[PDB]
């Protein structure tokens, strides 16, 4: 049904105004708010259906101590949305108790903000996983909507913190952030700053402006995973229908994402199929094995090969996963958008559940343990001391990760029956 | 065509998603006026920004038989009418062999909707973790896998392979023949045909079971478990009878790929 967005931190909002901004181009809208002169398709989730057809964002953004909101805010594409959703230390537990003492006016937005929508789905989440400001409040809210709304769904979007050092207190707040996120929401969509860099460093020849081309590769997969949406077709035009099949078990939630082309400005699907199983054209980084393999296509598709095209990837068996049980890969279809000129029209996504992920957070749970050993590294900051003094939530998130990377590979064994 | 298919084929999307989902909350002695069901399709049609057509009217909803209201068998029909020089083409046999399959579709509908709600009464259930919360949502997982595969095959099959034929297949008696080789087409890859009829009569099972499985609600989590075996044995059969028809089918080859894609 209805989904209102929530984004915070600077990476959030970046990519928040850019997805925006990419919808508003991606349908008939102009950057003041009204429909275009060309303009069949739905916008009755994320933009509200204002009064001269205005379709206004439902996008709440959250930030304390604003930057890069004063660029946002001398834009013409500050006519689009704002109708007064904006609302005006780098540390976890500071970021929380600020959120912890203005809970109820920003609350009061969200539930304004949900009397203003008629129907409710969800609230998706532009995260930035130890972003400073962003870590903490994020975890904070997201709490509060969990207490709040026991019948919506929250997904998060966020990107994790490797960029192969830096900060010596960010393992402890991503640590922190992850416990949140396991216990306090209902998907995870997961993103890499490295594998993200690489790629940006790959296909073109950048080293320092990484942050706006990447805010186009997250708002492409993004609007991606929403097309069949927002363009409807018939196959999971509910957002719950489509996270029934990607989450297997409530403690594996997190979600590997690609793109087909690494760059698109005539192959078949076929060529396409072996390329997005090929991991270059993987975006997040013995045997680590998919449980659940989803896809969707957009372009121009013949309808009998496809058909074929399962038989002969199935045959050749680049399907490298060894599942547990009968779990296979799901294909769906999604509408080519028009008024965007695109080269080699076919583009594809894939929506997978991956365990190699869990060596990344392995690696962070190498780091932590070894700056908790040494103990010379959470350098006694005081929002961290008067919010625990003896600093044993951090001893229990270590203790949930610490299950849920056995859980992970006892996932990784052919019995799930046995459990880690 | 491209506008009947819409109704009778679900190819317009947030309208069989919103039919669907407020139909199943009645099921009786509610559904039998029609102030209701002739308001629930216009209901579903403004969920999805369709409709002022000429064929939005001469839409009917309508039982072809009373309900005698687990009970997995259930009647709805849902009709549409031309006038007297189109009569001749479309006629009167197509369209209740349409009505034939939209209730089979409608059926398919009724699976998504019912492991939808045994998801919700677990999640007003999920706090503290045990056992019995993971070794039973195993449970939903599996069936929702097996469901959207059966899903898939009609995704494939009676949606995008037929349809791709009789868009030029017209270029006066060839088009009735055209619209009628189509039809039955989609008939004969629904596998209501009496060669496949042993295959359509494992489905039932795993239709009761799985409405079986939402009347199921730790009070009794053996009774859950032992459901769950003889769902997998069912499933497992399927394997063998689906293979056997091989010896004795273009249209059945794709479910050998959705049934049959790793683990035996």
């Amino acid at each position: 049904r209805e989904i209102i967005t929530l984004q915070l931190g600077q990476c959030g909002n970046q990519i928040g105004f850019e997805f925006w901004k990419q919808l508003c181009a991606e349908h008939g809208i102009s950057p003041e708010g009204i429909v275009e002169e060309f303009a069949t398709d739905r916008k009755d989730v994320f933009f509200y259906q204002a009064d001269d057809e205005h379709y206004i964002p439902r996008a709440v953004l959250l930030d304390l101590e604003p930057r890069v909101i004063h660029s946002i805010l001398n834009s013409p594409y500050a006519k689009l949305y704002n109708p007064e959703n904006i609302y005006l230390g780098n540390n976890w537990a500071s970021g929380f108790s600020q959120g912890e003492k203005i809970h109820e006016d920003i609350f009061d937005i969200i539930d304004r903000e949900a009397d203003g929508s008629d129907s409710l789905e969800g609230f998706v989440l532009c995260h930035s996983i130890a972003g400073g400001t962003g870590s903490g409040l994020g975890s904070y809210l997201l709490e509060r909507l969990n207490d709040r709304y026991p019948k919506k769904l929250v997904q998060t979007y966020s990107v994790f913190p490797n960029q192969d050092e830096d900060v010596v207190v960010q393992p402890y707040n991503s640590l922190l952030t992850l416990k949140r996120l396991t216990q306090n929401a209902d998907c995870v969509v997961v993103l890499d700053n490295t594998a993200l860099n690489r790629i940006a460093t790959d296909r073109l020849h950048i080293q320092n402006p990484s942050f706006s081309q990447i805010n186009q590769l997250v708002s492409t997969i993004m609007s991606a995973s929403t097309t069949t949406l927002r363009y409807p077709g018939y196959m999971n035009n509910d957002l719950i229908g489509l996270i029934a099949s990607l989450i297997p078990t409530p403690r594996l939630h997190f979600l590997m994402t690609g793109y087909t082309p690494l760059t698109t400005d005539k192959t078949t699907v076929l060529d396409v199929m072996r390329r997005l199983l090929q991991p270059k054209n993987v975006m997040v980084s013995t045997n680590h094995c998919y449980i659940a393999i989803l896809n969707i296509i957009q372009g121009e598709v013949d309808p009998t090969q496809v058909h074929k095209s399962l038989q002969r990837i199935r045959e050749r068996k680049l399907a490298n996963f060894i599942p547990w049980g009968p779990a296979s890969i799901q294909v769906a279809l999604s509408r080519k958008s028009p008024y965007l000129p695109s080269a080699h029209r076919v583009s594809g996504l894939m929506m997978a559940n991956h365990t190699s992920i869990s060596s990344l957070f392995e690696r962070t749970c190498r780091q932590y343990d070894k700056l908790r050993k040494r103990e010379a590294f959470l350098e006694q900051f005081r929002k961290e001391d008067m919010f625990k003094d003896n600093f044993d939530e951090m001893d229990t998130s270590r203790e949930i990760v610490q299950q849920l990377i056995d859980e992970y590979h006892a996932a990784t064994r052919p019995d799930y029956i046995s459990w880690g | 065509y491209e506008a009947l298919r819409h109704f009778l084929l679900m190819e317009d999307g947030e309208f069989a998603q919103s039919l669907s989902d407020l139909l199943f909350e009645k099921l009786p002695g509610e559904l039998l006026n029609p102030l209701v069901l002739n308001s629930v399709l216009s209901k579903a049609l403004q969920c999805s920004l369709h409709g002022d057509t000429p064929h939005a009217s001469n839409l009917s909803l309508a039982l072809k038989y009373l309900p005698e209201v687990p009970d997995v068998l259930s009647c709805l029909e849902l009709r549409y009418k031309v006038d007297w020089p189109l009569n001749i083409v479309i006629t009167e046999g197509c369209v209740s062999k349409y009505s034939g399959v939209f209730s089979f579709l409608l059926q398919l509908k009724l699976m998504m909707w019912a492991l939808k709600d045994v998801c919700f009464h677990l999640k007003r259930t999920a706090m503290a973790g045990s056992v019995q919360f993971r070794q039973l949502q195993l449970f939903k997982h599996e069936m929702q896998h097996f469901v959207k595969v059966i899903q898939g095959y009609i995704a494939n099959q009676i949606l995008h392979v037929t349809w791709c034929e009789f868009r030029a297949r017209l270029a006066l008696e060839e088009i009735q023949r055209a619209h009628a080789e189509y039809l039955h087409k989609a008939v004969f890859r629904g596998l209501l045909t009496e060669k496949a009829a042993p295959v359509m009569n494992v489905i039932h099972s795993i239709f009761s079971l799985v409405l079986k499985f939402r009347s199921q609600l730790h009070p009794n989590f053996a009774l859950m478990q032992q459901s769950y075996n003889t769902f997998k044995y069912y499933s497992h059969f399927l394997f063998k009878v689906v293979t056997k028809l091989v010896n004795r089918q273009p249209h059945l080859e794709d479910f050998l790929l959705r049934i049959n894609f790793n683990n035996y």
